[PDB]
């Protein structure tokens, strides 16, 4: 939902007041992705 | 900017005359041209208007089916073809111009115009 | 564009292309001559450090209360029938009062706006047609009358008009954020290049941290820069030497 | 006359270098194994983009015209290649009835197989090769010209040898970059089910088995709107 | 946390800029629901 | 219903159209060179002609 998939690009285009929002969007997405990965890995590790 | 009228004068009833009005000087844009008339002792009265773009025309009831307004954009000239002349058509005829663009053509009947010609006499005889 | 004597009507908004030049944006964002200076998806100060292939300055004039319609995802006569911005617009909108210039005693009617249209405009669409608008079921055939109206109408610009109705000049700067060679950069100066060291590098606005080494990649004459699997930069082409 | 576009019409969609990778991308490409019109004078449409090909021995074909009416009063792109110099201008030219001012841009630069792609401003890719109809095989087109002219084009003509015309479509492709970032093979993700499978897996080699590729879904044919019977009018008559 | 549960209602009532946010809310919720279902099913499958 | 250790009343005068600049994350002559509020400002802004 952010304006870019890159972080430095946002930092080099926007001021903190709005870069914060975009970075919040990116952080939410990436954190969710990491959680998914870790959960799948835990289950697979149980299997192994 | 000047409006220069010509044509008209004397004609017997039932005849036809053509008035011309040429626009000279630098114009940014023209929205519409119109003809008005003033008979002695009477108020000046709308006759006809034409939109510069597209050439749609609007007429006073008193001249419908008798008069035709037309425009030559390249010559920056408006014309009034005055057919089936009646005594009641005797008047000074004035050319008018505006840069005001209304979506509504009928507005040109009552809009105060910005620029006026000197007026040309039309006299209808028996 | 900004010092232009005469502006175009909003329906026939002018477009000026900017390319192959250095853009000193300070002259705009340091000036006090503007009432509205609103940049979406960008901060103007950072534009000094950025390059683009093209910029587009769309210039026109509106009345004050319609300036708000110059923004992404707005509605109204202007944003619908005259000039529509995309919802994902990345660029600046500048607007300043022009009552001293565009208004005169008796009313300036040179500036127009489109009042009717069968559909809303697409972003950056330009409609200059004067077709008679068919408001009803009856064909107009280029003849005005009942349910047949001329699509355009003049602005009433008098110096005594309310600020809401006073003329405002509008300039819209859009940037070509594409992956291709850039000819519109900022005033930021360049430095010498250091190899085989960890550095904070910036190539035409592409910022990053890493070690720059002579590559053996068979880049094509046109290839601007390369990426790896993760959609991240892996090799670049020096802007100053090939 | 028609010919088969076996695997031709592949171009580098962007200036990004990529090596030893299979990249999926959607843009205007020439559908694989499509029908290309065969000519050996007329004006042809420019629906979304054009793939032009010419087998030349004498270099009869020299240029192209693009536009809407291909006449004055309408900005028209004219491309003429004569000897070394290639002249591109977008004035309102007084075009001739049989061809074979306000200039906003101007630039100055069967064995011969010449393949061009023209799309939209304006982008021109091309490739030149020697050959022994349309040759079987695979080759990629290098970007050559980028004209920021913004000319509205919906029709075009050629200015004179055999040639072929095809029309691009917005299709997803899988492209295989080699060690040297050169495109060596491609997959049209909608040509056939096998291609859908290849694109789903991001591979050119499907090992045996059954693969779920897509989702079949009936689209509604028409819209139905139903509301209660109108009555109890507002008293506007009053 | 959106204005409604129905997607069409949001699409037909609000303009895109507001609609997108509400749809983002719905998408987040539904995606989270799917993730929960899939995780529970994975665990249940391990048990089976 | 609240207590604090301190309150600060920052008083000044501007022109009408610049009142919009007296807010977090705003830009312009006033917000840049005259009086800048923090992005995480917690307090009240009062203005009258
Ligand atoms: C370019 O201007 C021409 C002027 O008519 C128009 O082109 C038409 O585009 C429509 C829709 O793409 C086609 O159905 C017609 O066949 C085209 N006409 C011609 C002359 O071939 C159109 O107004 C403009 N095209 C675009 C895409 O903006
Ligand atoms: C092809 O025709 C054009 C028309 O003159 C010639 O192109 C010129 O090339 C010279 C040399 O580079 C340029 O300086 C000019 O700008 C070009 N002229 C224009 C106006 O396009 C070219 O000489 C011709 N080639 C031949 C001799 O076949
Ligand atoms: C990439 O370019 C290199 C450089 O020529 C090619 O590598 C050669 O491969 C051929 C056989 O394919 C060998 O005879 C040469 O010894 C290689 N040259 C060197 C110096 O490495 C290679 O063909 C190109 N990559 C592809 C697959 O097209
Ligand atoms: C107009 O030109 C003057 C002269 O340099 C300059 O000071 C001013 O900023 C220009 N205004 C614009 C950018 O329109
Ligand atoms: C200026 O550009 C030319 C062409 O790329 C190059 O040869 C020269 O080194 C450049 N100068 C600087 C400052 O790098
Ligand atoms: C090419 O056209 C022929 C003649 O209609 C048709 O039979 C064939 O299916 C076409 N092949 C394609 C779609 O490439
Ligand atoms: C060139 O542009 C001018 C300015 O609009 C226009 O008057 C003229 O018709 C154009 N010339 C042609 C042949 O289109
Ligand atoms: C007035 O009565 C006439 C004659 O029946 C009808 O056509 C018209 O619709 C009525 N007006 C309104 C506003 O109902």
């Amino acid at each position: 939902g952010a304006i870019s998939s890159v972080l430095n690009d946002i930092l080099s285009r926007l001021d903190p007041p709005e870069a914060e929002v975009q970075i919040d969007r990116l952080i939410t997405g990436r954190l969710q992705s990491l959680q998914t990965y870790v959960t799948q890995q835990l289950i697979r590790a149980a299997e192994i | 900017v000047q409006l220069v009228e010509s044509g008209g004068g004397l004609m017997q009833a039932g005849g036809s005359l053509r008035l011309s009005c040429a626009v000279s000087g630098r114009t940014f844009s023209t929205a519409a041209m119109g003809w008005f008339r003033q008979a002695p002792g009477k108020e000046r009265e709308f006759v006809a208007a034409i939109r510069w773009s597209g050439g749609s025309a609007y007429y006073a009831d008193s001249v419908k089916g008798r008069f035709t307004i037309s425009r030559d954009k390249a010559k920056n000239t408006v014309y009034l073809q005055m057919n089936s002349l009646k005594y009641e058509d005797t008047a000074v005829y004035y050319c008018a111009r505006t840069e005001y663009v209304s979506y509504l053509l009928s507005d040109y009947a009552t809009w105060p115009y910005d620029y006026w010609g000197q007026g040309t006499q039309v006299t209808v005889s028996s | 564009v900004f010092n232009a004597t005469r502006f175009a009507s909003v329906y026939a908004w002018n477009r000026k292309r900017i390319s192959n030049c250095v853009a000193d944006y300070s002259v705009l964002y340091n000036s006090a001559s503007f009432s509205t200076f609103k940049c979406y998806g960008v901060s103007p100060t950072k534009l000094n450090d950025l390059c683009f292939t093209n910029v587009y300055a769309d210039s026109f004039v509106i009345r004050g209360d319609e300036v708000r319609q110059i923004a992404p995802g707005q509605t109204g006569k202007i944003a619908d029938y005259n000039y529509k911005l995309p919802d994902d617009f990345t660029g600046c909108v500048i607007a300043w009062n022009s009552n001293n210039l565009d208004s005169k005693v008796g009313g300036n009617y040179n500036y127009l706006y489109r009042l009717f249209r069968k559909s809303n405009l697409k972003p950056f669409e330009r409609d200059i047609s004067t077709e008679i608008y068919q408001a009803g079921s009856t064909p107009c055939n280029g003849v005005e009358g009942f349910n047949c109206y001329f699509p355009l109408q003049s602005y009433g610009f008098q110096p005594t008009n309310g600020v809401g109705y006073q003329p405002y000049r509008v300039v819209v700067l859009s940037f070509e954020l594409l992956h291709a060679p850039a000819t519109v950069c900022g005033p930021k100066k360049s430095t010498n290049l250091v190899k085989n060291k960890c550095v904070n590098f910036n190539f035409n606005g592409l910022t990053g941290t890493g070690v720059l080494t002579e590559s053996n990649k068979k880049f094509l004459p046109f290839q601007q820069f390369g990426r790896d699997i993760a959609d991240t930069t892996d090799a670049v082409r020096d802007p100053q030497t090939l | 006359a028609y010919t088969n576009s076996f695997t031709r019409g592949v171009y580098y969609p962007d200036k990004v270098f990529r090596s030893s990778v299979l990249h999926s991308t959607q843009d205007l490409f020439l559908p694989f194994f499509s029908n290309v019109t065969w000519f050996h004078n007329p004006v042809l449409p420019f629906n979304d983009g054009v793939y032009f090909a010419s087998t030349e021995k004498s270099n009869i074909i020299r240029g192209w015209i693009f536009g809407t009416t291909l006449d004055s009063k309408t900005q028209s792109l004219l491309i003429v290649n004569n000897a070394t110099n290639v002249v591109i201008k977008v004035c309102e030219f007084q075009f001739c009835n049989d061809p074979f001012n306000n200039c906003t841009f101007e630039y100055v630069s069967f064995k011969n197989l010449r393949e061009f792609v023209f799309k939209n401003y304006f982008k021109i890719y091309s490739k030149h090769t020697p050959i022994n109809d349309l040759p079987q095989g695979f080759s990629a087109l290098e970007p050559l010209v980028d004209l920021p002219i913004g000319i509205n084009i919906t029709r075009f003509q050629t200015l004179l040898a055999a040639y072929y015309v095809g029309y691009l479509q917005p299709r997803t492709f899988l492209l295989k970059y080699n060690e040297n970032g050169t495109i060596t093979d491609a997959v049209d993700c909608a040509l056939d089910p096998l291609s859908e499978t290849k694109c789903t897996l991001k591979s050119f080699t499907v090992e045996k088995g059954i693969y779920q590729t897509s989702n079949f879904r009936v689209q509604p044919t028409e819209s139905i709107v139903r509301f209660p019977n109108i009555t109890n009018l507002c008293p506007f008559g009053e």
